[PDB]
């Protein structure tokens, strides 16, 4: 999920912008 | 510079890229 | 949750919304 | 300039995209 992916791992805008609504 | 997004940095960064759209959790 | 962007994490937030684009000032 | 605007005040990702290259 969105900390896997941007906490533990870096996350682009693209990939952050999934987690959105 | 920490590219790592966690806790309350994770959150402003969706406030951030969300905008208007908002995301979870924002009771 | 902080949502002003100062330092360090104005510089994440440059990595993050400006891309393969870049910012100033990476050296 | 940036410190401002997304410092001292809170930014929007357009203002902050104003600022990249």
């Amino acid at each position: 999920g969105i900390v896997e992916q941007c906490c533990t791992s870096i996350c682009s805008l693209y990939q952050l912008e999934n987690y959105c609504n | 510079v920490n590219q790592h997004l966690c806790g309350s940095h994770l959150v402003e960064a969706l406030y951030l890229v969300c905008g208007e759209r908002g995301f979870f959790y924002t009771p």
